[PDB]
RNA sequence: AUGCUUGAGGUUCUAACUCUGGUCCGUAAUCCGGAUCGAGGACAGUGUAUGGUGGGCAGUUUGACUGGGGCGGUCUCCUCCUAAAGAGUAACGGAGGAGUACGAAGGUGCGCUCAGACCGGUCGGAAAUCGGUCGCAGAGUAUAAAGGCAAAAGCGCGCUUGACUGCGAGACAGACACGUCGAGCAGGUACGAAAGUAGGUCUUAGUGAUCCGGUGGUUCUGUAUGGAAGGGCCAUCGCUC
RNA sequence: UUGUCGGGUAAGUUCCGACCUGCACGAAUGGCGUAACGAUGGCGGCGCUGUCUCCACCCGAGACUCAGUGAAAUUGAAAUCGCUGUGAAGAUGCAGUGUAUCCGCGGCUAGACGGAAAGACCCCGUGAACCUUUACUGUAGCUUUGCACUGGACUUUGAG
RNA sequence: UAAAAACACAGCACUCUGCAAACACGAAAGUGGACGUAUAGGGUGUGACGCCUGCCCGGUGCCGGAAGGUUAAUUGAUGGG
RNA sequence: GGGCUCAAACCACACACCGAAGCUGCGGGUGUCACGUAAGUGACGCGGUAGAGGAGCGUUCUGUAAGCCUGUGAAGGUGAGUUGAGAAGCUUGCUGGAGGUAUCAGAAGUGCGAAUGCUGACAUGAGUAACGACAAUGGGUGUGAAAAACACCCACGCCGAAAGACCAAGGGUUCCUGCGCAACGUUAAUCGACGCAGGGUUAGUCGGUUCCUAAGGCGAGGCUGAAAAGCGUAGUCGAUG
RNA sequence: CCAAACCGAUGCAAACUCCGAAUACCCAGAAGUGCCGAGCAUGGGAGACACACGGCGGGUGCUAACGUCCGUCGUGAAAA
RNA sequence: ACCCACUCCCGUUGAAAAGGUAGGGGAUGACUUGUGGAUCGGAGUGAAAGGCUAAUCAAGCUCGGAGAUAGCUGGUUCUCC
RNA sequence: GAGUCGGCAAACAGACUUUGAUCCGGAGAUCUCUGAAUGGGGGAACCCACCUAGGAUAACCUAGGUAUCUUGUACUGAAUCCAUAGGUGCAAGAGGCGAACCAGGGGAACUGAAACAUCUAAGUACCCUGAGGAAAAGAAAUCAACCGAGAUUCCCUUAGUAGUGGCGAGCGAACGGGGAUUAGCCCUUAAGCUUCAUUGAUUUUAGCGGAACGCUCUGGAAAGUGCGGCCAUAGUGGGUGAUAGCCCCGUACGCGAAAGGAUCUUUGAAGUGAAAUCGAGUAGGACGGAGCACGAGAAACUUUGUCUGAACAUGGGGGGACCAUCCUCCAAGGCUAAAUACUACUGACUGACCGAUAGUGAACCAGUACCGUGAGGGAAAGGCGAAAAGAACCCCGGAGAGGGGAGUGAAAUAGAACCUGAAACCGUAUGCGUACAAGCAGUGGGAGCCUACUUGUUAGGUGACUGCGUACCUUUUGUAUAAUGGGUCAGCGACUUAUAUUCAGUGGCAAGCUUAACCGUAUAGGGUAGGCGUAGCGAAAGCGAGUCUUAAUAGGGCGUUU
């Protein structure tokens, strides 16, 4: 049968021309005690790093 | 994903974002498929029989990409300030 | 209060209901059913909903390291040594700390320089405050150690909120996720006459991903449409996980 | 701890009697006694004896030989010695050396880490089972009340 | 591979049970208890007999009580959208 | 180890020689680069587990193939020779007696020594242990191919609350007679509960059936239960009586 | 009769330092040699994450162990 | 007699998947025994040993889910570079 | 249309048949006993009855009837007056079996989640019920979205998307589109369906005819060799003594039914659909469940165990909380073909399927033998030859077993345990070696001897003596290891397949490429719905070679020059 995505790795990681998209950790739930640049520089989405391309590339069934 | 019992990167980062619905009934035409419609007028049933967009599409929007070989006619069809450029330049025109 | 809707206890009544009570019949029959008498009686009992109880029974969990395992200890973070003069580097190797604090103990301008000793001096003594010489950091630096500290980074005073918002060239570090430093630009400030300084604290510990839920904003979305709900985005809260 | 004393023996870690310092007895998970009973535990004696000193002789049945029939476990292949070393650390097989003509039969079990059973002890596996409980989460059953089956009347009970 | 000191036992005691008994097997009907009826029946412990069986009710269980607190489904005042 | 002492020990120096799959020589193969638009030359390489990369052999089937080979001898089997770096190929003697398949492609149940692998055959142990109650045999005669075991006779020994005679259960022809001995019989067998054939079992009274019931079963209706069913009345079976 | 400080002589120290190498490491330039390449990037496929001994520097142990734990090199692993 | 199974020895590829020889216990009883019947798989039955339920028992056998799962052990077949 | 009395499996007997047998097909007759088993009983294949009618006089015989339940009907009929319950007769029907498919009731666990409880496995396995050749469903109180579609069922897409989920493992739509089929009828009573006539068409169950070849060589035998022909709407069929278009049976093609079955049809007849008359304990609601992809979630909708409870087209349902507006439909009554599922069974055809350890467990007297109390488990075992021509006769031997001749046959070492006839393993014969010699048994060197021709620079066999040398596999840091595995041989025995997908190689086409289902005198061609690409950025609205962040057109992120 076709092949079944993770319906978590989709929810994290958008597929756009140039990598996969995603958020950061650490920005939920203890923010006071954290520095203004380190939340701001956690902001916004990022692109896979290399090592987790093949790894979130086969959670995602795009291989 | 299984990373040895390690909380694996599908579960460290955030859910994020929502899918649009109001998308899924869009499409976007290059300029230099406008050439390739029948009837010298492009709408939205036009551009289903050329088999452009698909038979779901309900808007379309015409951006800039490729040149627009001859002159026709966007009926009901929404374009971006280089597309409406490129259109009229050929000779094109806009209809509600 | 004559009269009026209806809750909760009690006492009666019989007509539901119950009888593993008698009698008659089906019937050649201790089942059963019907009739009738008697006894209870809206109770009991059963369905459904709900609280309690419940190893009677079930499904399971009950960590790892480890000079075998168990017992004891340890598990994350900081400092020193091990560590072989770049970085890194193990042991149930040798030693200590952390799970905070501060709207001032932050910023700035101005000003100052400790510890200790000796001599003199009312209580006053080894040691309190005062004066003088030496002293030159042996003090201090919220806190453990190490590295720093004269433009003191130590101490005092005035004014203050830069413990700002958006960011950010470029690096260090690094499996990832995280982490560290940061010139400069814009906005808006504070202190200073000004050049300037300020994106917390001499530095290095003081910490916890995701999910889920809560709160404040939001030009986003809104399952026919307009709303709304719900969702997204930004800010933030809840784990000795 | 074979406690100490007494008895029993030539000599008694056992036994019997006692002491009390009961590591850590104790009163229906009963305490302490107790005639009878026991293929019950411990200890002593008489008798009796090949149990033993210490074995001898004898009688049957095997073993042994002949004729007939005819298994087994095991087995990588064998031209399958000792010793001292070496070596995955205890050697028929390696090194050095010694001894040693070839092949049976009766015997014996020192070795072939001899055969037999993928050690049962021990540890491990995010294995199993069954058992326990004030482990967790459930649950049969038992129990509480609401509503239904389920009604009449009279009386103590709030607001309209 | 264990015949025992284990189990049973007569006797003892505690407790439950008023009969459609408790209790047990059964989705239930029914059946056992028992064609019995507290001198009976079930469960529990002890274990002929003799002398006896002491103290503790704090814990847990069981029994009794119900003034107070807390407390389910249910009902739906009020407030906010 | 033998043995060794102006050493065959030790110290110093020197000149020889031995010694490897190292190096060189000679012949061959192969990898990668470069020159070659060629055959080939040049240089440097060529131990190897896990593992990656490349290039092949062979087997069965399909197409090529209504072809080609084949009774003047196919496949298979068993020897010999020969070719290639190898998997392997080719030629041929014998056996065999009717099928095989060139080449190039295409498909795979495609290659075995291990799995205490599975099935069959056959070894080793080994002509070894054993021949199943230590109640016991001896002789004569016969028959027979053959007699310790069969039959008969004369003796001996064993059981005799059985090792004798029965009834039941269970078995099922094993009973008797003729013929027979391959296998079966733990040896032989002429003998047999063995093989082939024939024969043999006679009931009013024995035992069943029939009559009657116990425990218990089933059970019309009936009561109960998601269904399947459970229970049970009237009945109807059910001996061990 | 003991003894602070100071003065002089005299030793020790992984967690002492007024000093302080060799090496090693970082950077730049340069010749030749690389077997035709070493370097880096991207991608396809892994295996491996039980190591062992020897030397040297150490902890630990008894400067015991064919011990144990690191650093570093060599060999075995996988090499006749 | 019958039922049983305390001791020794033998036997242990046994005559025997629990026996035999010699001794041993009960032997009118809570006895032994035949025939028929009832109770069984989280179930029965148990003078209680986790005993027994067809040489199988801390949950029988048989078929099915089923090729359960096995981070474990074993094995994995022609050639060359 | 000439043989026959079935097979193992023949031998003798006795017969039948051109007065048409055997054989094949249709229709009849008979049809013991058991089994739903049904008169009663029962340990299946057995025991015991009764009633009616007839016929025997003895101890019976023939024929029929005698189960239960449901429906209907008739007669009777309690407690209890009428009744009713009950009882008796009659008529009709049912029961049981069967591999799957269908609808429904009940409903696991292992497993996965690298533990585990929610979840998964899965509404699966299994148990049970009912029906039919299909079943079910089905004619909008349905979607949609302000445009419209127009019952049901099935296939491909949409799409592993939306969503769901200890947001873990997983689960997973719809809208829309392309297709296959096409059908709608009634409650002021129909389309249909069933049965019985009836009119014609086919079809099935036996069969008939069916072309055309000779010589020659080898050979046991010709179909093969060589030469020369003929048939073909028949040429790659099976046999026949080796390989056959022309030898036989067949094949293409053309005919054929006394009788039965079946399917289409044309009319007719009743029967049914049939619930009557438009849907009330219904819609809605509360609680607890289940289902909807949706696990309570902000949770619509369906359904119902408990409890309640409307309106009447000026009404009601839905459009995913909910409200308003709009759109769309009319529930609480029914019937309905096709496209779809399956194959225990029958026939034909086919296979880059097997070929006796394979293929069914079973090629053979196989669900057998055997094992088990039982449920159940469950084998092994094919080949003489063309033809039995299956060995007359003689000899040894026990009137044996087995052999030696003879004979048959192409061949007997094809002799019945029979094609071929491998290996392990066991022998006999010959050659060489071997009884002073230590070990993975070989390898390097090497004398002698033997054999054969090539007569010694040869081939083969053996190999004294001597250097070196501790199997293999596995597992390991490391194994001769005294670690593992193997007694040996022969046969079998382990990286597959499907569907999605990525990368590489090699092709087609190229700003395009490609179809799926499906259609298709069918590997063609059509079908371009869909998928990928040609544009990105952003959570998104959106903008777009840009976009996002931001007060910022500044910086920065990603993108754009193929
Ligand atoms: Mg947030
Ligand atoms: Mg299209
Ligand atoms: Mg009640
Ligand atoms: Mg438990
Ligand atoms: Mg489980
Ligand atoms: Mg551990
Ligand atoms: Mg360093
Ligand atoms: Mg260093
Ligand atoms: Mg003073
Ligand atoms: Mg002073
Ligand atoms: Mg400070
Ligand atoms: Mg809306
Ligand atoms: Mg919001
Ligand atoms: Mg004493
Ligand atoms: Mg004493
Ligand atoms: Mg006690
Ligand atoms: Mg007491
Ligand atoms: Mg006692
Ligand atoms: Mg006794
Ligand atoms: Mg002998
Ligand atoms: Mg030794
Ligand atoms: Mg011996
Ligand atoms: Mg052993
Ligand atoms: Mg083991
Ligand atoms: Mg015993
Ligand atoms: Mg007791
Ligand atoms: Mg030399
Ligand atoms: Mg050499
Ligand atoms: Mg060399
Ligand atoms: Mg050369
Ligand atoms: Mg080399
Ligand atoms: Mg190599
Ligand atoms: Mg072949
Ligand atoms: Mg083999
Ligand atoms: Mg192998
Ligand atoms: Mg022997
Ligand atoms: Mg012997
Ligand atoms: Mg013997
Ligand atoms: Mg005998
Ligand atoms: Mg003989
Ligand atoms: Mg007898
Ligand atoms: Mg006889
Ligand atoms: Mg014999
Ligand atoms: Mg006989
Ligand atoms: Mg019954
Ligand atoms: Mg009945
Ligand atoms: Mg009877
Ligand atoms: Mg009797
Ligand atoms: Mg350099
Ligand atoms: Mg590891
Ligand atoms: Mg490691
Ligand atoms: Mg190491
Ligand atoms: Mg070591
Ligand atoms: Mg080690
Ligand atoms: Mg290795
Ligand atoms: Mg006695
Ligand atoms: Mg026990
Ligand atoms: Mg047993
Ligand atoms: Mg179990
Ligand atoms: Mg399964
Ligand atoms: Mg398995
Ligand atoms: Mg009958
Ligand atoms: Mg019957
Ligand atoms: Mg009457
Ligand atoms: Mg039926
Ligand atoms: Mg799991
Ligand atoms: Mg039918
Ligand atoms: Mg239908
Ligand atoms: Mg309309
Ligand atoms: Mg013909
Ligand atoms: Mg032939
Ligand atoms: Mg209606
Ligand atoms: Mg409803
Ligand atoms: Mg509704
Ligand atoms: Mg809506
Ligand atoms: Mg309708
Ligand atoms: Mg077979
Ligand atoms: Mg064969
Ligand atoms: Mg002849
Ligand atoms: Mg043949
Ligand atoms: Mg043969
Ligand atoms: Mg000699
Ligand atoms: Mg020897
Ligand atoms: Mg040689
Ligand atoms: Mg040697
Ligand atoms: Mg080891
Ligand atoms: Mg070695
Ligand atoms: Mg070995
Ligand atoms: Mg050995
Ligand atoms: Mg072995």
């Amino acid at each position: 049968p076709k092949m079944k995505t993770k319906s978590g790795a989709a929810k994290r990681f958008k597929k756009t021309a140039g990598g996969l998209k995603h958020k950061h950790a650490f920005k939920s739930h203890i923010l006071t005690k954290m520095t203004t640049k380190r939340k701001r520089q956690l902001r916004g989405t990022s692109m896979l790093n290399k090592s987790d391309v093949a790894r979130v590339e086969r959670s995602l069934r795009l291989r | 994903g299984f990373e040895g019992g390690q909380q694996p990167l599908h579960r460290r980062l955030p859910k994020f974002g929502f899918v649009s619905l109001k998308a899924m009934d869009r499409a976007e035409v290059r300029t230099s498929e406008l050439a390739k419609v029948e009837g010298d007028v492009v709408s939205l049933q036009t551009l289903k029989d050329a088999n452009l967009i698909n038979q779901h599409v309900q808007r379309v929007k015409v951006m800039l990409s490729g040149e627009v070989g001859r002159a026709v006619t966007l009926k009901g069809i929404a374009a971006t300030k280089g597309a409406r450029a490129a259109i009229e330049a050929a000779g094109g025109k806009f209809e509600d």
